[PDB]
């Protein structure tokens, strides 16, 4: 007869929802609060493992979103607080040679600054971008900055960067991370080829909206990832199999200056423009985006009609802050406008330039009770990034625009093939085995 | 040879590698890191605890004096065995869990006042 | 019959509901709460420790080598063990806790030592 | 009589002093004072369960089944008892420990199958 | 009570009374005068157990 046997270390798990901690390999951002990493820490293949995945239900996102809120605001703690400078500016048109592109988007302001001692005022004359201020109370010339009515503005630390230095995320003991390698994972369902690790791989934690910059790569072919694909309410993420290189520039010679704004307290400010005023923008290769998009289209094409006409558009409407493409591009704050690479229809060494806008107060997250200004930076700004997948929205012809408002769907298409399980090594079993 | 390799191997091999697992259980800012280490810690001891109950403390293959009653899982030790793996058998039997586990601590109890019982 | 259920009970009858009370040991504003938690954790680990030294490991009853000088309570064994809960016990023999404890240690490490030389 | 200070003294006396040191391994401002306590648990802890895997759990002496490989140490009981203190023979031996480590937990292993084979 | 707002700086809101509608009355409570003295002589029975009585 057979008679219960107990056994202890038993190579099981359950679904779980724990906390991640994280980690960071070896100018202070994003650091001192993640442990030191180790070295290729391993990477268990569990041969005949077959298990469930289902991003978009996947908490590691959340965990992340709530991390990198978290940190950005912890590094503003220490920063300068602009709110002396909540006054009237004085604002004509700028005195340079200025393309047509150009016209209107610069300010020349001069404003009261407080200085280090209380009772004494400074005049300080200084170049605004125009979305950062706003006309005031039938006043020709007088005009507010935009977040004086709400927000508290800080003044980011002009020794933090914005680098996103990538990020780990471990385990606790107890607990594993459960790695799908299938090459064709659409997110959700079983993943016949599941691995076991201690930690993930470091995400780079890039901020941008419609097209996705520096992540990974699909290994073979593209693939469209969506909660449900016949539910337009819904965001698809496309990851790109090929990368397609843009180049941003911001080809304005600028001369940042600063004051003393209060008692060690210093602002900084763009004084002057040195040589032409022009707008700042994007190149695209366009064979190479050509190609992108009919390998979309060929996939598309398997959850919609075959013989049917994808259409790609511009977004409809909304904000700046959702319109276009946003990034961080050597510490500015780019807007780029994406109409020249979403305009075609596809039925059954050129390239594409983008203007792009530039802003020094923004809101980062979506959120309402805070603000931050970016402190300009001085010279001429040029970046090169790796455009790895898109944020697509849906309306026979079946039309797709640029999305991506929400944060977490950037997170999501790096985390997707992680999950969280706990270790659960207690059991028993018949064995024919009596004390 | 790693932590959960034998996951999708038989039980009948799988139970050969319970030291690898066993030893992976252990090992404002700053807080959400002291409760995983606390929670880890506070997992481990329930485990120990039970097992001491059970009087299975100290090992990781522990014999008992409780039958298998059919009804739990009716299939046989060359299917159990090598047909079948821990994950897969976690599943079959996880609703009759807590019958189990109150059967083995009855049997101790009684196991304990019996041998206390013939020591005089 | 729950936690403490037994506890106006006679020392005779609440010994059978050790299990009981065993399995209710475990488990800035909310730093507080770890602080709760990880004391629960010391207290549990430091009676473990001591069953560990007196060689009463993995067991609820331990019977020892140590016998019971009158000097601590000379009640014979059904004044304590069904007329006298383990309350009215325990402040009975509160003083001369110490040295039993102090007895226990030092039986344990004779009977260490004797059984290594038996295993030459 | 109090914690290590058999540290300079011989093995051979030394060993008779176990339990001293055993008892002295469990018990924004106030954090660090915090983490400080969860680690001396995980520590704790960490040495209790290679005990339970190498066999040894519940007991401060355990002698094994694992035989003394000459190459790690060549010297005789009469030294290594009588002269050397416990401080000089752990750097003597400490490179050839994780060695013999993993040979206690063999040895273990292969006693939990071979009795679990005898109860059949 | 008719309640105004003005900022009083950024995004910082302070609320006051503008004004008020209809008359203006001293705000009260009610207790029921028998409930009351029944409470009370209730009270004083168990005083008198503490005190002479
Ligand atoms: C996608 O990935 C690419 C590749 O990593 C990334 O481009 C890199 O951006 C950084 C930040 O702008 C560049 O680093 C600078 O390079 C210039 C070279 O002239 C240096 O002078 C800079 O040093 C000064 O500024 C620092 C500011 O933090 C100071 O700390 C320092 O003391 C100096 O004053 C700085 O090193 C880097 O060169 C490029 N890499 C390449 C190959 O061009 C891109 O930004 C990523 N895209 C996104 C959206 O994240
Ligand atoms: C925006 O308005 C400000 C204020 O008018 C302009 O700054 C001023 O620019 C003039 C012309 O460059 C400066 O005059 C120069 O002064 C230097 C000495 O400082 C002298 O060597 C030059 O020969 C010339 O006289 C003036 O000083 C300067 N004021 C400040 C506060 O710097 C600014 O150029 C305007 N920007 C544009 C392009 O609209
Ligand atoms: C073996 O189990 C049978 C069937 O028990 C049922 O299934 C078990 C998994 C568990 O959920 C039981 O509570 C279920 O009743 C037992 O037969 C029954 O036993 C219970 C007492 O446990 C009794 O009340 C019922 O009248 C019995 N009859 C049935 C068929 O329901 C059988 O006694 C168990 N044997 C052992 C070894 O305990
Ligand atoms: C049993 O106890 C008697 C009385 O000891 C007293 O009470 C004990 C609880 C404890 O507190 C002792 O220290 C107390 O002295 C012991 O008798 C005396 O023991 C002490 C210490 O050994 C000794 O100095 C006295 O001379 C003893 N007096 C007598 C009357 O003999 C007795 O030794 C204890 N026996 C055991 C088994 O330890
Ligand atoms: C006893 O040890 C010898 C050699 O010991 C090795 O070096 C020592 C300093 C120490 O680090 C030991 O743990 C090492 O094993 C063993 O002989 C060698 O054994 C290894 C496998 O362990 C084998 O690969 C070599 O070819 C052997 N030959 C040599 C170089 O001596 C011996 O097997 C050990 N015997 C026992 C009983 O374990
Ligand atoms: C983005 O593309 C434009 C258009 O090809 C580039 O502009 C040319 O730059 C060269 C070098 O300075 C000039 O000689 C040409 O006359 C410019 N073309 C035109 C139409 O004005 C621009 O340099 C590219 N750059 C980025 C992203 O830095
Ligand atoms: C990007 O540029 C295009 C122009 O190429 C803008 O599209 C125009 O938008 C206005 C409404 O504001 C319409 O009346 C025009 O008919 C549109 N033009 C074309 C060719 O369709 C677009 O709004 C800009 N988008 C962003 C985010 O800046
Ligand atoms: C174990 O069972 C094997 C298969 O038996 C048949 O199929 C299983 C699924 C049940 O439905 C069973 O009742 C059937 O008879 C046998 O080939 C094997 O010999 C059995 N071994 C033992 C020890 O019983
Ligand atoms: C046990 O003893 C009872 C009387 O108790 C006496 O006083 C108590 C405080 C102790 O000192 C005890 O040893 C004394 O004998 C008797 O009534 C009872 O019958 C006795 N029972 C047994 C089992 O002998
Ligand atoms: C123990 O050893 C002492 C030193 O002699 C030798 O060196 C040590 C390392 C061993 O290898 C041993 O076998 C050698 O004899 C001796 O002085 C002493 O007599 C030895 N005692 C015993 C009990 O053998
Ligand atoms: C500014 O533009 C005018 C033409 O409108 C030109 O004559 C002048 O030289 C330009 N100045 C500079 C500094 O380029
Ligand atoms: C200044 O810019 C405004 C547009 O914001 C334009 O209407 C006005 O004519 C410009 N004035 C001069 C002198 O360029
Ligand atoms: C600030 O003023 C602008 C004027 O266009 C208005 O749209 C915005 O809602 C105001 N914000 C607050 C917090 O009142
Ligand atoms: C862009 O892709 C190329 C592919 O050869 C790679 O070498 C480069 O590092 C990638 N750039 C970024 C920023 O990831
Ligand atoms: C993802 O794969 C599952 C496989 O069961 C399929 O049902 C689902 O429709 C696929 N979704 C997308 C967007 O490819
Ligand atoms: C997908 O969207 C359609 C919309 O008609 C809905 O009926 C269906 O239940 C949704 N399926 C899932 C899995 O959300
Ligand atoms: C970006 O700049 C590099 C030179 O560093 C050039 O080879 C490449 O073609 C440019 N890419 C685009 C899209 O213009
Ligand atoms: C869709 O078209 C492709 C050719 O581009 C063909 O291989 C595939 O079988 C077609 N699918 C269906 C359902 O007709
Ligand atoms: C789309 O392309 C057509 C080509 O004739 C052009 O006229 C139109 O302005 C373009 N639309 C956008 C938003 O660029
Ligand atoms: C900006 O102008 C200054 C003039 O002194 C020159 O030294 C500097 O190299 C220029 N920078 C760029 C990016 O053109
Ligand atoms: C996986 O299953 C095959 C039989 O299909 C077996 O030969 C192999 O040994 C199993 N792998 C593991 C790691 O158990
Ligand atoms: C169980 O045995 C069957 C026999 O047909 C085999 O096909 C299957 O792969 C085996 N499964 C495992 C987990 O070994
Ligand atoms: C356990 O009970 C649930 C009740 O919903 C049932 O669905 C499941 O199949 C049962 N599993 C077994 C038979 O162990
Ligand atoms: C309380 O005392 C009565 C009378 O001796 C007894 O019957 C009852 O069982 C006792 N209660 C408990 C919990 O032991
Ligand atoms: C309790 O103790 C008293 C006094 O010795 C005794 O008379 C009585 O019989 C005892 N009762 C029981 C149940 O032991
Ligand atoms: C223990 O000692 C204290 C102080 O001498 C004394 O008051 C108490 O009654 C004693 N209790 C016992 C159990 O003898
Ligand atoms: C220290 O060494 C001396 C011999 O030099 C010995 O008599 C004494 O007992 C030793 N003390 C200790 C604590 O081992
Ligand atoms: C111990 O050390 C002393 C002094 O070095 C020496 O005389 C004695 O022989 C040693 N005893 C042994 C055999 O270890
Ligand atoms: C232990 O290892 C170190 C580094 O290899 C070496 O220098 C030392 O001699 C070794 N000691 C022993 C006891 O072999
Ligand atoms: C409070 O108002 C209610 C209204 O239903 C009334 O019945 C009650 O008597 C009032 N209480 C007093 C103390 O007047
Ligand atoms: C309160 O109770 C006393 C009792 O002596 C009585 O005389 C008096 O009239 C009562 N008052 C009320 C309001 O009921
Ligand atoms: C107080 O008076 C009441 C009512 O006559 C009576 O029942 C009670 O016993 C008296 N108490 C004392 C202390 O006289």
């Amino acid at each position: 007869n057979l008679w219960v046997t107990v056994y202890y270390g038993v190579p099981v798990w359950k679904d779980a929802e724990t906390t991640l901690f994280c980690a960071s390999d070896a100018n202070v951002w994003a650091t001192h609060a993640c442990v030191p990493t180790d070295p290729n820490p391993q990477e268990i293949h569990l041969e005949n493992v077959t298990e469930e995945f289902n991003m978009w239900k996947n908490n590691m996102v959340e965990q992340m979103h709530e991390d990198i809120i978290s940190l950005w605001d912890q590094s503003l703690k220490p920063c300068v607080k602009l709110t002396p400078l909540c006054v009237t500016l004085q604002c004509t048109n700028v005195t340079n040679n200025i393309t047509d592109d150009m016209r209107g988007e610069l300010k020349n302001c001069s404003f009261n600054a407080t200085t280090e001692l209380r009772n004494k005022r400074q005049k300080v004359y200084s170049l605004f971008y125009r979305l950062d201020i706003v006309p005031m109370v039938d006043l020709w010339t007088n005009y507010r900055l935009i977040n004086c009515n709400t927000s508290a503005i800080t003044q980011a630390c002009p020794k933090v960067s914005f680098e996103p230095i990538p990020i780990h995320y471990c385990a606790p003991a107890g607990f594993a991370i459960l790695k799908c390698k299938d090459k064709k994972f659409n997110g959700t369902g079983p993943c016949p080829s599941v691995s076991t690790v201690q930690c993930t791989h470091g995400i780079k934690p890039v901020v941008s909206t419609q097209l996705l910059l520096n992540g990974s790569l699909a290994e073979e072919e593209v693939i469209i990832r969506s909660e449900n694909i016949t539910n337009n309410a819904k965001n698809i993420l496309v990851q790109l199999n090929t990368p397609v290189q843009i180049n941003c520039t911001r080809p304005n010679n600028n001369t940042v200056k600063s004051i003393r704004i209060g008692p060690g307290q210093a602002f900084y400010y763009t004084g002057d423009i040195i040589g032409d005023i022009r707008q700042a923008h994007c190149n695209v290769s366009k064979a190479t985006w050509n190609e992108t998009l009919g390998k979309v289209v060929k996939q598309l094409r398997k959850h919609f009609g075959n013989n049917t006409i994808i259409r790609f558009a511009q977004s409809s409407g909304g904000d700046l802050e959702v319109t276009t493409h946003s990034f961080n591009c050597g510490g500015e704050f780019f807007y780029c406008n994406t109409s020249g690479l979403f305009n075609s229809t596809w039925i059954s060494n050129d390239s594409i330039t983008l203007p792009c806008r530039i802003k020094q107060i923004i809101n980062m997250w979506q959120r309402i009770g805070q603000a931050m200004y970016a402190p300009p930076i001085q010279g001429v700004i040029r970046c090169v990034s790796n455009i790895t997948g898109l944020i697509l929205t849906r309306d026979t012809t079946e039309t797709f625009r640029p999305g991506g408002g929400d944060m977490r769907d950037n997170w999501r298409s790096e985390l997707y093939k992680y999950k969280v399980v706990k270790i659960e090594p207690l059991g028993v079993a018949p064995t024919r085995c009596k004390r | 040879l790693g932590f959960l390799g034998a996951a999708g191997s038989t039980m009948g091999a799988a139970s050969m590698t319970l030291t690898v697992q066993a030893r992976n259980l252990l090992s404002h800012w700053g807080i959400k890191q002291l409760q995983a280490r606390v929670l880890a810690v506070e997992h481990y001891l329930r485990d120990q605890q039970l097992l001491g109950i059970w009087g299975c403390s100290g090992k990781l293959i522990c014999c008992t004096n409780v039958p298998w009653n059919s009804s739990w899982s009716n299939r046989n030790l060359s299917e159990i065995w090598d047909n079948m793996t821990w994950l897969q058998w976690d599943k079959e039997i996880s609703n009759y869990t807590q019958i189990i586990y109150g059967l083995l601590e009855e049997s101790q109890n009684q196991q304990e006042k019996n041998e206390q019982d013939l020591l005089a």
